[PDB]
């Protein structure tokens, strides 16, 4: 429309993708985290059960 | 919201575009309707597996494929392919013209994928069921001979053509011993080698040698032969006719029941497939020149740039609000003019009635940015020029009929097929309307209709109280037709021998007159690009050298026509005589046109002659100076100095036609009408019957025709060449919005 | 644009990487994490059962 808008399509459009990517990161943390969970439990309990 | 067309050109812009890459499609379907849209292609020295897109091109080839076989399928059958009217509903000028299409391409492409299997299976059955039901009923009947006889022998059947040379054979290899007879096919059936019904016979044949046995049946494949088996026993017979017998009812209903499904489905995609073929051709071609642009994994825009007028930037923003109205992303503009070192293309606007005209325009050739067009030169000049190159009233009466015929059926003629012949002619049918208005006018100063006048106006001649024919009689004039020419030159030879002489110098001056009018745009356009630095440092002597010698001509011409001679002691100087002198002699006229004339003509002509090398100097003045344009800019000035008179001369073709058809339709009234007054009321009627028929049928074929063909080329040649040559001096690339259109029957 | 949007969809795109890639790197981290996890687990626990 108004030629000095132009910059906001472009920032706007920044921001989403920077969010997008953002939420996926976070995600992916959490991801992470469960990984975290099973291989710890599944590997504490393979060595604990040979200990008992 | 337009152009002049004389000093207004086309304006437009280029941009980088920074699309969102999902909205390709999305985009391409609104600006695929009608958005003045081309693209710059970016995408140049690759090839085709060095692109991004070849996956899908192969995938809309193969369904492209099976819709030629459909064609072919359907073309063999009698089922004749419905048309709708939805080709008009998706060809036209809207706003949303072309609604969006899912994704259901793929679905498309998979029922298609489906269909061609599922019909290939079901109609390739019919080929073997029909053989087999001809052999066992050829079994049948060779069965039904059960009481004729006279592995034990051998049972066969042979082609007519072949009995009396296989008879003879075995008679000579068995050593004439045998018993052989046979009965005839009645009502024969065709063959199965080349599909012919061709005469037939069967036979029977016993011997007592196993050896003769398997010879005979090693020889009978040889030729044209069928072999079979047959109990020997006649209830054994029976028992076998039974048997063969109980199974051919259902290869008799078989058939029927695979065409009633054949056609029955037919019916069904008849209605559809049509549709979709242009339909699937819109989104291989949307797809295609998309693909045109770049495009990286780099960043979520895409890379492309395109071509687009300049006068519809807030048209093409509110067409794009749809862009934000339903599909929304929120990145509106996509359009920022930057700039080039390359000449932008040329392109311009048509309409309906003007189908033909402005084709020609370009046909010729394109012109190059900003660079005017001659749409009113071809609007005027040429369908002048065909007028004026003959103008009997009848003639041009009757050829505008068939073109107010064509005008007022164009309700139904837009739509109907155009035949081979007809495509040109509905083409340009509002030129033919043009030439015949004018060619009217321009033979009306002509007084001929059919070589005839009916004296409309009075001019005054004067003639003796009597006189006797073969004497030359003088009239003097007092005053002659106010319009056009009297009928005073009608009579002898002096007429004809005025009327040319009067009418090859208006030739040449409208010649004159419109060259100069061309010649007139020259600066128009450099005025429009504001390039006067030292475009008229050449325009001036382009001017000054040609008006010198013709404007000086055609005003001393024009200057006789006032001045009389008669009256005047100074006799009429020659129509041309003031050629010679202006060199030979230092300015000694001899032909006392004007005193004060003889000696300022030798001082306009050293005006004119001394400016010749004034265009070779200016251009190595520029600082800096090369070769070629120094060659380039003399071989223009010997080519200009050279075409002004190749152009002079040119002229005289115009008046050449006009009397030659003057005198071939003066000759076929001569042959044809005087032939008719045979005076006879029992049997002259009807041959004045048949010369008025075969009068019209060569007034109408032969005589407008070939007249008409010759003459709108010639007037081609007379505007192209002369105008053209010093009016488009440059060139410009066309433009050609993607735009959906209908196809159909083809390869 | 061009005048500033070979920047603005830079800093767009290479954050999104670097956001992503440091999520990456974290879930590597907590792979080791994990490991030395299951290894703390059975630091103590291992001895745990023999302390009782």
């Amino acid at each position: 429309l108004t030629p000095n808008q132009v910059n906001d399509e472009l920032n706007k459009m920044q921001a989403f993708i920077r969010k997008e990517a953002e939420e996926k990161a976070k995600e992916i943390q959490l991801k992470a985290d469960q990984e975290y969970e099973i291989e710890k439990t599944n590997i504490v309990r393979n060595e604990t059960n040979n200990i008992d | 919201e337009k152009e002049e067309a004389i000093f207004r050109s086309a304006e437009m812009a280029l941009v980088q575009f920074y699309i969102p890459q999902e909205i390709s499609r999305d985009s391409a379907y609104t600006l695929g309707q009608l958005g003045l849209v081309q693209f710059r292609d970016l995408n140049s020295k690759v090839r085709a597996f060095q692109r991004t897109f070849v996956n899908e091109i192969r995938r809309l080839d193969n369904v492209e494929r099976q819709y030629r076989y459909f064609y072919s399928l359907l073309k063999k059958h009698d089922i004749k392919l419905y048309e709708g009217d939805t080709d008009k509903y998706l060809d036209g000028s809207g706003e949303l013209y072309v609604p969006p299409s899912g994704s259901v391409i793929d679905d498309y492409v998979r029922n298609a994928s489906y269909l061609e299997e599922r019909l290939i299976q079901m109609e390739d059955a019919t080929d073997q069921i029909e053989v087999q039901k001809n052999d066992l009923e050829q079994y049948r009947f060779i069965l039904q001979s059960g009481d004729e006889f006279f592995v034990n022998y051998v049972t066969g059947v042979i082609a007519r053509d072949k009995v009396a040379t296989l008879e003879q054979i075995l008679w000579r290899v068995l050593r004439g011993n045998l018993f052989f007879k046979t009965v005839e096919i009645e009502q024969p059936v065709y063959d199965v080698k080349t599909r012919e019904y061709k005469h037939k016979n069967a036979f029977i044949v016993f011997s007592h040698g196993d050896l003769i046995i398997k010879r005979i049946r090693k020889i009978a494949e040889s030729l044209d032969a069928n072999l079979y088996d047959v109990d020997s026993s006649n209830e054994g017979r029976s028992q076998q006719l039974a048997k063969v017998n109980k199974n051919l009812s259902d290869l008799y209903t078989v058939l029927k029941t695979t065409s009633t499904t054949l056609e029955s489905e037919l019916y069904a995609i008849a209605k559809e497939l049509d549709s979709w073929f242009q339909d699937v051709t819109r989104e291989k071609a949307i797809f295609e020149i998309l693909n045109k642009s770049n495009y990286d994994t780099n960043r979520k825009i895409l890379i492309a740039e395109g071509w687009i007028p300049r006068d519809e930037l807030a048209t093409l923003q509110a067409r794009l609000g749809e862009m934000i109205a339903r599909l929304g992303i929120d990145v509106p503009s996509i359009i920022q003019v930057l700039d080039t070192n390359h000449t932008p293309p040329t392109f311009h606007r048509t309409n309906k009635f003007t189908a033909g005209f402005q084709s020609i325009c370009d046909c010729y050739g394109i012109a190059q940015y900003r660079e005017i067009n001659a749409g009113l030169p071809t609007i005027v000049t040429f369908p002048f020029m065909f007028a004026i190159m003959f103008g009997d009233m009848g003639h041009g009466f009757l050829m505008t009929l068939a073109a107010l015929s064509l005008v007022l059926n164009e309700k139904k003629i837009n739509k109907m097929k155009r035949g081979e012949i007809f495509d040109m002619a509905f083409t340009g049918r509002y030129i033919i309307l043009l030439m015949g208005v004018f060619s009217m006018y321009t033979g009306f100063l002509y007084n001929d209709i059919f070589s005839k006048t009916m004296t409309i106006f009075k001019s005054g001649w004067k003639w003796p109280d009597h006189w006797k024919k073969g004497e030359s009689i003088t009239a003097t004039s007092v005053g002659t037709y106010p319009i056009g020419l009297d009928w005073a030159w009608h009579g002898t030879e002096n007429a004809l021998l005025f009327s040319n002489s009067y009418k090859m110098k208006l030739s040449i001056l409208m010649g004159f007159i419109h060259m100069t009018y061309s010649y007139f745009f020259s600066l128009a356009n450099h005025l429009y690009f504001n390039s006067m630095i030292d475009i008229i440092g050449n325009f001036i002597p382009g001017l000054l050298f040609m008006q010198g010698i013709f404007g000086y001509l055609s005003v001393c011409i024009v200057y006789k026509w006032a001045v009389d001679w008669v009256k005047d002691g100074k006799p009429a100087p020659g129509l041309l005589n003031m050629l010679i002198n202006m060199f030979l002699s230092p300015g000694t006229i001899d032909d006392e046109l004007y005193p004060h004339q003889a000696k300022v003509q030798v001082f306009l002509l050293l005006m004119a002659l001394v400016c010749i090398p004034w265009l070779l100097l200016v251009k190595p003045l520029h600082f800096e100076d090369f070769g070629d344009i120094m060659i380039h800019q003399v071989i223009h000035t010997i080519e200009f100095c050279l075409n002004c008179v190749s152009h002079t001369a040119s002229y005289l073709r115009l008046w050449a036609l006009s009397l030659a058809h003057a005198q071939l339709s003066s000759v076929l009234w001569t042959m044809t009408i005087q032939i008719a007054f045979g005076f006879r009321g029992f049997v002259g009627v009807f041959m004045t019957v048949a010369l008025f028929a075969m009068w019209f049928a060569l007034t109408c074929a032969v005589l407008v025709l070939m007249e008409g063909t010759s003459a709108m080329l010639h007037s081609l040649r007379l505007h192209w060449v002369e105008s053209m040559s010093k009016f488009f001096v440059g060139e410009g690339l066309p433009y050609e919005p993607f735009a959906f259109e209908y196809k159909d029957m083809e390869v | 644009s061009q005048k500033n949007g070979i920047a603005t969809l830079l800093q767009a795109e290479k954050e999104a990487h670097e956001i992503v890639s440091k999520a990456r790197k974290y879930r590597q981290d907590k792979l080791k994490q994990a490991k030395t996890d299951a290894a703390k687990e059975i630091d103590s626990y291992k001895i745990q059962k023999d302390k009782e």
